[PDB]
């Protein structure tokens, strides 16, 4: 969508990750696993049921109105009873077409966005001791076991702890 | 820090989103069709089939429409004084008594229709010199012959039929509501017979309004016997008025009021059963759930509605796009 | 390249965004209270309760009705030839003349009040054999015994009313309104009494259109010490076209024409007190601005007026979201 | 909004800041200060006047239409002459609805989007020599007085003559 | 890895956008006119001034009216029977035969103009003692004197016109549209001399309904040298149902009747040429091509046609926003 | 528009770019050189034709209404067929402007977009061994012959190969 997350530089998704609509796989020291990210998951669903909630808000009442089947043919007037109604249905008709396609369109971005913003966070936050492999995947360069992994994911990582040994791994080597 | 720093490995992070094996298509700005991990439907397009008879107050009028009902055919003495939230008139209803037809019968339905009520009213009217209670054949009340209930055939008196002229003042502070009509006779012996002048006439007015009509002598088609019809008109007279009825021949008298009231009242023709469950909104086909915004199951409505629409399906995207691993 | 000589250090630099204290809540698409900095009501809610003279012509009716001021009550001689872009009638506006009804009343009211002049011709026309400009007691102009300005009512001359037969062509280029009537008498002996034939009739027509009125004998309730009733009919006659005016009795004759124009006028109900401002929206409950979009005042409306809504507040917010420092 | 500026990695809003809606504080060796952005101050107040003029351009006028108070009952006309004018109204008040629910989510993304485009470019400006600490400050790694300051803050900021500095200081240390 | 390299060097890659030396305004939410490397316009404006004859059935009326056609008009027998998806009338026509009016004349043309059909079955009504086939100089048929092929002028036989009393069932499993009128006289002496008794009255009525016009006698303006009227009725008779015809004079009497379908069919007002083309499109101003969704050619439409607008154009932009690199 | 790229930080177009919508300039040690990229340039492209087909969609066609224009003054029923059709125009009017307002702001964020996700694209490829000189420029910063600006085009790059060079070439200098 506009962020190019989703569908994106994100190949595809986790059909996998049944606890969560964003999330965290990774490979390290103590092996492999997965996560949910809940905080943009409620982010994404509350947004989502936000718009929800207003397009279902309040079916207006109607009671007696005009006739709209008629079985004797009786010209003038019976002409325009038809036409108000039927002038009423189609402009309802373009305004549910282009209420569900404004909708959707914008329902498709919102989650790009919060992709994006997850993606964006994450790398803040690990700052000089990792680096984008450019298909949403950071490589981490230094040694980094599960509660490693575990503070990157509850947002209590540290990058100073690790900069000195990132740094070296990272650029030293030979060049 | 530690001290050196010697274990040099590295770690791998990713990040992604989940993808659903189903998912459905919508529509976008871009796109007509594009799939998402989920979404709802906005457009009601099933009806059950019933009437629920709950909670507005549905008259059913079995073999009555609404105007028969007013005027009191026989067959429909059931309905009288009754009220309702929703006159619901049914494709089998007849008619069975003496041959009339209404001059803007569609604005005395609607009119009666939304009042919501038949509570008719007895007044004292005092005929001098004619005869009351005439009936036909065409109108049987039980064994006999009979009439619409609410009103009063006059006919001669011997061998007279003089100006009737009389009068009856709203005092209340409400609004009165008078049926009346005129006696078209099939030839001038008929006229004569009945009413004795070779042409009747009648005028009914208030302070603010007037209506004279003439009858109409002539053969019309064989209905119930008969080729003779009434036709029907209708006075409101507010309060502080008066009506004064007058003529000289063919009065079909009123006997009182209707009262009329304001609310949400309306009438629906429909042959879907009514049935006991609790529902706002009700079609023609049966009540339907007004949770979706739109509805396609019938552009004629009553109650808390969806906004009837085109359309037969309209999904909104309720998740993000479905960009499935593999897909299994 | 550049020389440090000694320092060592570092500095921080910080992007933000301002917070107010106070904040107003706005929809959105995805909420319906969100905080913004600052917001702007598009919906219109109050009304001066006066109607501006200006810029339009507004006419106040006084006790005044238009159709009133037409054909020519008394009371409202005040009212002729005069002209107005909006003739706000007052519910206090009374009748005072002969007892008359209009049976398209609506629309004639419809059809002046656009035309929005009063500008009346008078034509020679010559009734010969019938008594012209008969009054009477439920009209009294001045002292005396009267009638509507611009109606004219013949009765019988000596023992005869003669079969009226005139004719009066338009020969101008614009189109021309004659407003006429017919008398229902109380009785037979009123009828005979003025116009001698027991029945009248009144046929008025162009090349392009016909109406022909019978009269309607009966009682009608006492109005003004009368039982008897004009009932107004009215003819555009074309340029290059003729009206031809034929009667046996009962006829309420035309002194000349209307004229009719195109414009901006129209009537409007309303006890609004004018004032002196300018204000080019009027709603019968005063003048609104017209600066917000929309309005929530009355459905009402002349003039340039913003779109009635049902909402009685929308904010259009015109600033960022409000995330204070400390709370809100 | 759509890009996690405000209300998002920027913490919260600075009622100090009365002089315009984004801006810069700063800590150096030299002081604290605190001083409004004018441009992307102008960039969200325009395209927000723009936004509303367009609202407020041209009520249009109607001069005789029909009547929409009665005082009789009349039946059928009288019953299409008040489901004309309760379709219009219903059909006018959805339009406003949706219009200012539409203008508000706008208004809340565009000023988001101001925002990050004023973080961008300052990151793009400081070049090798800071670095982001996540929560929209950078840490400048050089020395930077009060004329480096207002360098970066009207745009003049030349990274080349302290990137040595800032290199040494950011990387080097002892890792 | 890779040995000694020895020119270490660099490269720059920029990244960029088109832009073009024209580009065209478009307007935003937040702008009105920002400039875009290309746009579409939305807003059909302008006619062929054309209406194509195909697809739609187009019927050119040349100088008959659908009323006079209908009737049967002389001049207009050309179109006995026609059909029409679009029946367009021209400014020029006109009527040549006996002074008539239409009561409801807009709902007459309506109704037949979606019937879509002239077709015209001759039903054997038997009028006893009374002249058939009465003719007017006003309406001359070739070398004689006539009226509209499809009415029947019966005036007295010797020194009677009886009370015509007939039927006609409706038998065939669709409706029939019956046409007939009413002739009212100049004088007295008209009326005597042509149908005996000095007040005629016709009386047509289903079992469904009934119609009693009485003719109005009088002088109107002298119209193709006539001063009498005869005014035009219409009375659909459903499948089963039957007609009764009664009079006692001033009958212009049906001859059978036309058939009534339902389809696409409607009529318009239009002097543009019929050419030959495809359009879906027709408008009155000529046909216009339906590519794009909005038009700003007329209000007036028949077929598949763009939604009218108020603007005359409206530019979709289909490409980034344009900013050049040189100068103006 | 939202992004910034297009009118942002990339000051302007470049009439010359005659083969494609968002494209490549470069220079390097075997000569200058542009060329068009025409992925973006195709999916900037297919969503505008998405939108403009849905917006030329199906004409529903009308064949009898009511009459729209008189020739005589009748009043009330008259007054109401101008009214139920002046409401109709103004109604759909009103629904033509703001279509195409929120259509050309969409196209216009849409393509900046486009522009920007072609921008982060080609700066995750490049990794470390290049810095953005913030108008929308790479700075390469290892010897990149035109296959190595080809490779980078056509998304094959492969960073790890220059990686030591650039590394080299980028830090260290004398700082
Ligand atoms: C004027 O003409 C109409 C139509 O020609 C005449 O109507 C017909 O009158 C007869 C005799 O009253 C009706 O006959 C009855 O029919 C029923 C069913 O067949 C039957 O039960 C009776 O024993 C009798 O046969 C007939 O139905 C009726 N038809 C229609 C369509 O109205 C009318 O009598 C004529 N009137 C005069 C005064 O000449
Ligand atoms: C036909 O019946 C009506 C209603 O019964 C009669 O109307 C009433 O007629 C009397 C006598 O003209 C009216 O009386 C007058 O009332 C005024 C007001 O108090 C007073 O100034 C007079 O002294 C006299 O009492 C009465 O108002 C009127 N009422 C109504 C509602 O119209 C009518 O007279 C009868 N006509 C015939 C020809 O029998
Ligand atoms: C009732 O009054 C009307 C209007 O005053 C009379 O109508 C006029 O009648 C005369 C004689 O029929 C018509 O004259 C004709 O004029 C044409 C030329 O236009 C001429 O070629 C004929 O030979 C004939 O002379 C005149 O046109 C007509 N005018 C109008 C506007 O209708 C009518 O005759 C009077 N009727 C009675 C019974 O008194
Ligand atoms: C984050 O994860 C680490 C490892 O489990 C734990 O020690 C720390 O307390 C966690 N903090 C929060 C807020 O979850
Ligand atoms: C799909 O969306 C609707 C509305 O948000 C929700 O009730 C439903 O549970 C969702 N389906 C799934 C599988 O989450
Ligand atoms: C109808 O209601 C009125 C008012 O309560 C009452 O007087 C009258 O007798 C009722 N008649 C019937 C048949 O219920
Ligand atoms: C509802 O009723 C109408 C008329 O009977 C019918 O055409 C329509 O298809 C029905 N729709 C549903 C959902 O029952
Ligand atoms: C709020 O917005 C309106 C319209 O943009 C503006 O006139 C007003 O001054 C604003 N309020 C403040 C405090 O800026
Ligand atoms: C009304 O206007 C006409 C035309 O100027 C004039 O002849 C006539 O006398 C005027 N009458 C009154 C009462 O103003
Ligand atoms: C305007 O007038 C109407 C009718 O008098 C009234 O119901 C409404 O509340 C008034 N509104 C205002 C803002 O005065
Ligand atoms: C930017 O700030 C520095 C320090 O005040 C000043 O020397 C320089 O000229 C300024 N340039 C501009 C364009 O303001
Ligand atoms: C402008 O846009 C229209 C519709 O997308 C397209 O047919 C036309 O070729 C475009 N113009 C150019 C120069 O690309
Ligand atoms: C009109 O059509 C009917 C039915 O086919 C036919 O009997 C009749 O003779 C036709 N008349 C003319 C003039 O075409
Ligand atoms: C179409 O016809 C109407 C009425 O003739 C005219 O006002 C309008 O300007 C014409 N428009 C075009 C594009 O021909
Ligand atoms: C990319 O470009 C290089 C240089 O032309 C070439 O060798 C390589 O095969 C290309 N790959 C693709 C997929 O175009």
């Amino acid at each position: 969508g506009l962020f190019g997350a989703i569908a994106g530089f994100i190949e595809n998704g986790w059909e996998g990750m049944i606890d969560g609509w964003y999330g965290f796989r990774h490979q390290n020291s103590e092996g492999t696993g997965q996560a949910a990210d809940l905080k943009s998951t409620q982010a994404a669903i509350d947004q989502i049921n936000g718009k929800l909630n207003r397009v279902i808000e309040k079916t207006n009442e109607k009671f007696h109105q005009i006739e709209k089947e008629f079985s004797e043919v009786e010209g003038r007037i019976q002409d325009l009873e038809k036409y108000v109604e039927d002038t009423k249905i189609d402009l309802w008709s373009y305004n549910a077409e282009l209420l569900v396609a404004l909708e959707n369109q914008h329902t498709i971005d919102l989650t790009d966005s919060e992709m994006n913003k997850l993606f964006e966070k994450t790398r803040r936050q690990l700052r000089e001791n990792a680096e984008e492999m450019g298909n949403g995947c950071f490589k981490i360069y230094h040694k980094c076991d599960n509660a490693c992994i575990e503070s990157i994911r509850n947002g209590t990582y540290d990058h100073d702890v690790y900069r000195d040994e990132a740094l070296n791994n990272r650029f030293q080597i030979k060049g | 820090q530690d001290l050196p720093g010697n274990d040099n490995s590295t770690a791998t992070l990713c990040l992604g989103h989940h993808a659903v094996p189903n998912g459905t298509l919508v529509k976008t700005i871009t796109d007509d069709q594009i799939e998402v991990t989920n979404a709802t439907e906005l457009v009601q397009s099933s009806s059950t089939g019933k009437i629920c008879n709950n909670p507005h107050r549905i008259l059913d009028g079995i073999d009555c429409t609404l105007i028969d009902a007013l005027l009191g055919d026989p067959h429909c003495d059931v309905f009288q004084n009754e009220t309702w939230d929703l006159f619901v008139e049914r494709s089998k209803a007849f008619s069975n008594c003496y041959p009339y037809d209404v001059p803007d019968y569609a604005s005395l339905r609607s009119l009666v229709a939304s009042s919501g009520t038949l509570e008719f009213i007895t007044e004292g009217f005092t005929w001098t010199g004619v005869t009351q209670n005439g009936g036909s054949n065409a109108c049987k009340r039980g064994p006999g012959s009979g009439f619409f209930s609410r009103l009063n055939w006059l006919t001669k008196s011997g061998s007279t039929y003089p100006v009737l002229n009389v009068t009856m003042p709203n005092n209340d502070n409400f609004d009165k509501l008078y049926i009346w009509g005129i006696h078209h006779p099939s030839t001038n012996q008929e006229q004569t017979s009945l009413y004795v002048q070779a042409s009747g006439r009648v005028t009914v007015s208030t302070r603010r309004s007037q209506q004279t009509i003439i009858p109409n002598i002539g053969s019309r088609p064989w209905v119930r016997g008969l080729s003779s019809r009434i036709s029907i008109y209708w006075t409101i007279v507010k309060p502080g008025d008066v009506l004064v009825i007058n003529s000289n021949g063919n009065l079909i008298a009123p006997r009182g009021y209707f009262k009329m009231r304001t609310g949400k009242s309306s009438i629906m023709r429909s042959d879907a059963p009514i049935d006991t469950c609790i529902s706002e909104c009700i079609t023609p086909n049966g009540s339907i759930p007004n949770d979706k915004p739109f509805q396609n199951v019938n552009k004629i409505t009553y109650g808390a509605c969806p906004k009837y629409v085109k359309q037969n399906t309209l999904k909104l995207a309720t998740g993000m796009r479905n960009v499935p691993e593999k897909q299994t």
